[PDB]
């Protein structure tokens, strides 16, 4: 299973914390803020959202999901966790280097022989976590901050483009 | 113009 | 890791039956003969391999790769289906999970069914379904597979995007 | 015409 099932709590104000989209007819996180009760809960980009409240979210539309979540008395949602990702585990080189390229958090270039070349890394894939961190919406300049800093082995997870421009 | 990429 | 390493054996004609494809930078298989070493070894479709005979496969292009198998004296590295992913289903009392299909690939999802309540998505196509491999199947016999399952219903699925571009 | 689909 990737399956949990979680109970939050709205803020003072009411609300979650969180934006949805509708792919495939299936509904997904695309926007979590910080330090919001959705948050707080573990979820992520990319998340896929079973049910509402004991509803399923199949067949839904964004609006319908959105409306759901302000109508309701307190809430609980059956999550599949990042269904769309994939796990690649690399180590770096005696430079220090686990050789790719990226921009914009989204991989560009694999260098030859690197732990990458080894692992199989591919192009056109974002980067959604290094190590255990969430990078997504974060400055290439930041995600680099992660990386040179970063033990010995890297461990990353990466969504394929065509998906992470559907969920935005 | 700057490529602006990041290398690891 | 979903990775290993498996070691086969060239063939009469010296041929190992399997073709492979350039996506992202990367080496996947695209089709398997069955009853081929390559069957027999167990690649399937979808499968990345990672190096043959310890050479990195980077963004190596189809021909490259088929080049480098046509000229050896066969070890591969192969990193299994990464782009399936699974859903687990129980049949109802009428022994229905709960979606239409056509051509392999999931159409309709139907409301308040095992596929429902589990976030099957439209779009997709079928892999797997309990352990046996159903691409280049016919509708038809997918459908048997399905309608002679026990209660449980595993299935895998790649999002039809992937699965136009490996075809 | 029919749509020759399929459903489990």
């Amino acid at each position: 299973q990737g399956i949990r099932e979680v109970i939050l709590c709205k803020d003072q104000d009411g609300k979650i914390g969180l934006r949805l989209k509708s792919v495939d007819n299936g509904i997904f996180v695309q926007l979590v803020q910080a330090n919001s009760p959705a948050s707080l809960v573990g979820l992520r980009f990319g998340d896929q959202v079973l049910q509402i409240n004991g509803e399923n979210c199949a067949g839904w539309s964004s609006d319908k999901a959105h409306k759901v979540l302000k109508q309701a008395f307190k809430i609980t949602m059956t999550i599949r966790d990042r269904p769309f990702e994939r796990t690649v585990t690399m180590h770096k080189d005696s430079s220090g280097h686990v050789g790719f390229i990226f921009k914009s958090g989204k991989i560009t270039s694999i260098v030859k022989d690197s732990s990458a070349a080894r692992n199989g890394l591919l192009t056109d894939h974002h980067i959604c976590e290094i190590n255990g961190q969430n990078v997504i919406g974060l400055k290439d300049a930041q995600i680099a901050d992660i990386l040179s800093t970063a033990g010995t082995v890297v461990t990353i997870t990466i969504m394929p483009a065509f998906i992470f421009e559907h969920i935005i | 113009a700057p490529t602006n990429e990041f290398y690891a």
